[PDB]
RNA sequence: AGGGGAUCGAAGAUGAUCAGAUACCGUCGUAGUCUUAACCAUAAACUAUGCCGACUAGGGAUCGGGUGGUGUUUUUCUUAUGACCCACUCGGCACCUUACGAGAAAUCAAAGUCUUUGGGUUCUGGGGGGAGUAUGGUCGCAAGGCUGAAACUUAAAGGAAUU
């Protein structure tokens, strides 16, 4: 029976976006925050919104969630992103020099007019 | 596509194209100098025979006819003219 | 208008295809407008297998399958839900579902 | 393409074909068979004088309903019998 | 007043684009109708017709009104707008806007000898929409518009003085005819005529010269 | 009425007509 | 049967132009066709064209600038009688300023303007604009 | 023309080879592609890498010519490229679109994701077809990372590539970024191999 | 086009596609202008100076736009043997 | 008109079902179904797309042939065929995706290269009914076929799509 409406969920999302710092975990505090910030007309509606926010918060502390933005999450993502392998995947060190190429590839390289450390096979069907 | 030199195309492409459909029509067939394993005589056999061509001196049958290119008689050795 | 570009038949290069009779009602239908469902049923029903096995002399026995191709005149097929009415956009799919 | 012949010496075919086709055009057919003279109560003429046989009220076709006030006339020129509508509200009692 | 979405609109507001000519040249998409208003102050709006357009429901039938509007001055600019709404006035208004948005240029030309100021079209141009094919033919001076009243009005709006027409198909469905006419008019530019042979500069677009004036910061 | 049936009817009529003609002859 | 060669050539050219190609391969090739091409070249509707020798009929490679918006033969070569040229022009050409009706006269193959200048007429061939 | 520094120098070529840009053309082949150089006896066609490099350079030259950094839109719907796109955006000026495109983005001046680009770069025509289509409606040029299989409709400048990829797309993106930067003058020299890694682009699934 | 008193009429002269020579129309919302920047020494890409190419919508729609662009480039020397004349 | 006549079966019988049911369903069942000599000349004899020719756009299939593969297998040692495999190529039955072209649209690689109208040709149509009727020919043993009207009548008959 209990499924939340647009006017609850959307509002909750907006709240989360605005105020992820200072909108934290437990219900009563969240409710109070809602009362302070949002201009909610009814009490019941406000309560519902608060509940939804709490739920969202709970969900958050287990991984990121779609549609929900907030400025800390973005920062975290950015931080995560800036990772480089020291060796590199295109280093050729894993192949122990002489990058594994085909005959055709070798020919192409030759035709370009370039000197490269090459290792040549054949490959057939 | 759009812009091409239709006059002098790539050789490979021309080769790929059907005889007739090339820039100027030319045969894909050729003539052969056929050496029979026995006697020292050279006969000029067309690659797409139709007739069972024998050496002019001795009856040996150098080529047998097929659909397109004719088949040579194993003991025989050819050289493209 | 043309409901089908195939005309619901599958012949084109032919001219006359010999008719097969319907397996359900004997409505003579061309061998291409025919709806051919090839039924490989097991000769013994799935629930009655165990009993048969128990009965049988020579344990580890093959138990054969019965084979027949069935030809349904299209109306019959429609009735018996072998074929269903599809949307204009998805009539086009010639590949079997499974 | 195009169904017709085009060649500079076709002419005759174009003519004859056109002539043949013309007969499917109804007015032309009427003109040529002369159905204005042979059939039709007026002998291909704009007007005709006749003698009034009797006055007949005719019931109109559908959507409408009203007795129309027509007159059965026998024409002087040939003797053919025709129905003729008498226009305007009174007018039927001008005929006899 | 007005506040513009789209860079072009902003540019127009600024005053960085002086005439619609530039827009026409660089095929820039006009998506705000106010631009047209700004650049062409002298647009007369002709409502061609209003017709009922119906949809069967379980209860009665929904009737909507189709407004067909032609827009233009007399200097080679015409727009054509079709709009359906339930209110008639509203429909008309929307149609006007649509027409404005559409607005196209015309290649006005001479019949024979370029004595002074072009009167006709430069080339025999056709336009086809639905079944209606509208052929427009360059007429000699002082022969007027020779057209079905609908097309004639459009021609007048465009600023063509003398033109022959050959509308064929089911011209009675007026909207289609109008569309065809519009298409034909459009076609006048896009015909490669010997007095257009020679290659020109390729100017940088007003969207690129004033890239900084574009976008609200 | 189906066209085929109409045709059939016509044919039937024509047979009778033919018979009549024959009789007359 | 290839009833008209010139017509075929013209159609091919048209097809090439419409699809935006910069070169055509005309396949049977004649005197008449060549003459027609030359007229176009003179009027600047076409680039350099060259005749491949097959030792049989021929083959023409034509470069298209893009200016030519329609060729077109008028097929049953009607005998045009000097005062009749005007009517043809009115019919076939898109304007009164430009475009050419190509007509074979005993003075040679030329555009209508040239014919007028020379005061000759003959059978019609095609048109270009 | 380019003054000799813009030749395919060995290191770059090596990198490309490692990525396997040259490899993934697939057996099936679009007729609008003469970027082919031989066909490996197995069936997989080999892309001419010099040509690809040249194309990339050309693209960069275009990108540089756009006066305002934000007016360039980089798009990817396919996951193997989203990260790369983001990286490119970060490095260049560039507005990114990752994942869902949202139709009526270039058209529809009411949308919140409404962009007015003057150049669009795409990872694939095949998968980000919608974006390409939209571009058509509003006169905006499309640089696309086509392999020898993807359709060339509305693609103005194609970079012959690998779209099976994983590494390759990312690498290409990185290269594009780098060249653009060089053109700008943000990287003062052309000889110096740039501080950051090609690996900084790429793509990694949730693993931590 | 041209009036008898010398001076031009013709409200604007239209752009022609650099690939086909075919005229680009006013509501040709498919056509494009490619700007390719003039390069200098140390790369550096000269500010506010470029080679421009107009492409009609039609070619783009067809697909042979890219090829055309390449061709255009390799006659102003912006590319070095990418497009070959003999295919 | 002979021969054959197993099955299936216009007519017929005949049992049900229905208000009726010499209709559907059931059971029989002459003619026919098969054939030999004649005749008949029509079918939604349909791709409802006349034939010949040129050109425009990709893509795989597939059948017939032919080329090139130190390609795979066969094995009686090289084999040599054959069968595959790949690539190309003419001819065919089709099909898939786009149309930048067509079209009233459904749809169409032709139904495209048509108001930017002309490659060559044969046939057919000119609102719906009356009517494929009347009549006159002619061909048929006959059934019928080919040919084919008009008077009069009528504001619609139709096509493709829509909610
Ligand atoms: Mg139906
Ligand atoms: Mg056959
Ligand atoms: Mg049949
Ligand atoms: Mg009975
Ligand atoms: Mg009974
Ligand atoms: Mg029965
Ligand atoms: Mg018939
Ligand atoms: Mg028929
Ligand atoms: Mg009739
Ligand atoms: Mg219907
Ligand atoms: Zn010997
Ligand atoms: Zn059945």
């Amino acid at each position: 029976g209990r499924v939340r409406t647009k006017t609850v969920k959307r509002a909750s999302k907006a709240l989360i976006e605005k105020y992820y710092p200072k909108l934290t975990m437990d219900f009563q505090t969240n409710k109070r925050l809602c009362d302070e910030i949002a201009t909610i007309q009814s009490k019941r509606l406000r309560n519902k919104i608060a509940g939804y926010t709490t739920h969202l918060m709970k969900r958050i502390q287990k991984g990121p969630v779609r549609g929900i933005s907030f400025k800390l999450q973005e920062e975290e993502r950015e931080r995560k992103d800036q990772y480089v392998p020291d060796v590199s995947a295109l280093d050729l060190s894993h192949s122990n020099d002489v990058l594994n190429v085909d005959t055709q590839t070798a020919e192409l390289v030759n035709s370009l007019g370039l000197k490269l450390p090459l290792s040549v096979s054949s490959v057939s069907a | 596509v759009l812009v091409q030199d239709l006059l002098h195309p790539t050789a490979a492409s021309e080769a790929r194209k059907h005889k007739l459909k090339t820039l100027v029509q030319s045969p894909r067939s050729h003539f052969l100098d056929v050496k029979c394993p026995g006697c020292l005589n050279i006969t000029t056999v067309f690659s797409h025979a139709q007739t069972a061509v024998t050496c002019e001196s001795c009856s040996t049958v150098l080529c047998t006819p097929t659909g397109g290119k004719a088949k040579l008689s194993e003991g025989t050795s050819f050289r493209r003219k | 208008p043309k409901k089908r570009a195939s005309n619901g038949r599958n012949k084109k290069g032919r001219g006359h295809v010999k008719p097969v009779r319907c397996v359900n009602c004997s409505r003579s239908v061309p061998k291409d407008k025919a709806i051919k469902r090839m039924a490989i049923r097991n000769i013994v029903e799935a629930a009655a297998i165990r009993d048969l096995s128990e009965a049988s002399v020579y344990a580890e026995y093959a138990l054969p399958k019965t084979y027949n191709k069935l030809h349904y005149c299209i109306s019959c097929a429609i009735h018996a839900r072998i074929v269903r009415v599809r949307s204009r956009t998805d009539r086009r799919i010639r590949a079997p579902p499974q | 393409g195009k169904g017709k012949p085009r060649g500079l010496n076709s002419a005759r075919k174009l003519r004859v074909h056109r002539r043949n086709n013309r007969w499917a055009e109804t007015t032309y057919k009427k003109r040529l068979l002369g159905t204005a003279f042979k059939s039709s109560p007026f002998g291909g003429s704009s007007h005709a004088k006749g003698i009034v046989l009797e006055k007949i009220g005719i019931e109109s076709k559908q959507p409408n309903s009203a007795i129309r006030k027509c007159v059965r006339v026998q024409l002087i020129k040939n003797g053919k019998k025709v129905t003729a509508f008498v226009p305007n509200d009174g007018c039927l009692n001008f005929v006899d | 007043g007005w506040v513009p979405v789209t860079k072009l609109g902003r540019l127009v507001k600024a005053g960085k684009i002086s005439s619609i000519e530039e827009i026409f040249l660089h095929s820039l998409p006009v998506k705000e109708f106010q631009i047209i208003d700004q650049l062409l102050p002298n647009l007369k709006d002709e409502v061609m017709n209003i017709k009922p357009v119906q949809k069967q429901t379980r209860a009665g039938q929904r009737t909507r009104f189709k407004a067909v509007v032609v827009v233009g001055d007399s200097n080679g600019h015409v727009g054509l707008g079709i709009k359906t709404a339930k209110e008639v006035a509203g429909a008309i208004r929307a149609g006007i806007i649509i027409a404005k948005l559409s607005v196209i240029p015309i290649r006005r030309g001479y019949w024979g000898t370029n004595l002074g100021q072009p009167h006709s079209l430069a080339t025999k141009t056709s336009g086809k929409c639905g079944s209606v094919s509208v052929r427009l033919i360059p007429a000699p001076r002082g022969s007027g518009i020779v057209a079905s009243p609908a097309v004639k009005k459009l021609m007048q709006l465009a600023g063509v003085e003398d033109v022959y027409t050959s509308s064929t198909g089911s011209t009675r469905t007026l909207e289609n005819t109008l569309k065809a006419a519009f298409v034909a008019i459009g076609n006048t530019y896009g015909f490669l005529t010997p007095n257009l042979w020679e290659v020109q500069a390729l100017t940088p677009s007003p969207m690129d010269v004033y890239a900084d004036y574009a976008t609200a910061s | 009425m189906r066209a085929k049936w109409r045709k059939k009817r016509t044919r039937r009529l024509k047979r009778k007509r033919r018979k009549v003609r024959a009789r007359s002859k | 049967t290839r009833t008209s060669v010139l017509a075929d050539a013209l159609n091919a050219i048209n097809n090439a132009e419409k699809t935006g190609k910069r070169q055509v391969l005309i396949r049977p090739s004649s005197k008449v066709i060549i003459k027609f091409l030359q007229v176009m070249q003179k009027h600047g509707y076409i680039g350099e064209f060259e005749y491949i020798d097959d030792h049989r009929s021929g083959k023409i490679v034509v470069q298209l600038n893009g200016r030519l918006n329609k060729c077109g033969v008028i097929s049953p070569r009607f005998n045009v009688k000097i005062a009749d040229v005007e009517k043809w022009t009115a019919n076939l050409l898109p304007a009164r300023q430009f475009g050419y009706v190509i007509l074979t006269t005993s003075a040679g193959i030329m555009d209508h303007e040239e014919a007028h200048r020379k005061h000759v007429s003959g059978k019609i061939l095609g048109f270009v604009y | 023309s380019l003054p000799s520094t813009f030749d395919l120098t060995s290191e770059d070529a090596q990198l490309l080879l490692a990525a396997r840009v040259h490899l993934g053309a697939k057996n099936v082949q679009v007729h609008q592609e003469p970027y082919v150089y031989k066909a490996r006896p197995d069936g997989v066609n080999v892309i001419n890498v010099g040509k690809t490099w040249e194309k990339i350079v050309l693209a960069a030259r275009i990108i540089a010519a756009i006066p305002n950094p934000e007016d360039v839109v980089a798009i990817s719907s396919r996951t193997y490229g989203q990260r790369a796109v983001l990286k490119y955006a970060a490095h260049t000026g560039a507005t990114p679109i990752a994942g869902r495109f949202t139709p009526g983005s270039f058209t529809n001046y009411i949308t919140r994701s409404f962009k007015e680009p003057r150049l669009v770069i795409v990872t694939d025509p095949r998968s980000d077809a919608q974006a390409i289509k939209e571009s058509s409606y509003v006169n905006i040029p499309v640089i696309a990372l086509t392999d020898l299989d993807s359709p060339s409709e509305y693609v103005d400048v194609a970079i012959p590539c690998n779209n099976r990829g994983k590494h390759s797309i990312g690498l290409i993106w990185y290269l594009l970024a780098r060249e653009v930067l060089r053109l700008r003058g943000a990287l003062p020299d052309r000889t110096q191999p740039w501080a950051i890694m090609p690996d900084l682009y790429f793509y990694r699934n949730p693993e931590e | 086009m041209e009036n008898d008193k010398g001076q031009l009429v013709e409200l604007y002269v239209p752009r022609k596609c650099s690939a086909t020579n075919r005229i680009i129309k006013a509501k040709d919302h498919s056509s494009v202008q490619i700007n390719i920047a003039q390069v200098d020494e140390e790369g550096r890409a000269i500010p506010g100076e470029y080679v421009t190419y107009a492409l009609s919508g039609y070619i783009r729609a067809r697909g042979e736009a890219d090829d055309s662009l390449n061709r255009l480039a390799q006659q102003d020397g912006l590319l070095k043997n990418v497009w070959s004349y003999s295919r």
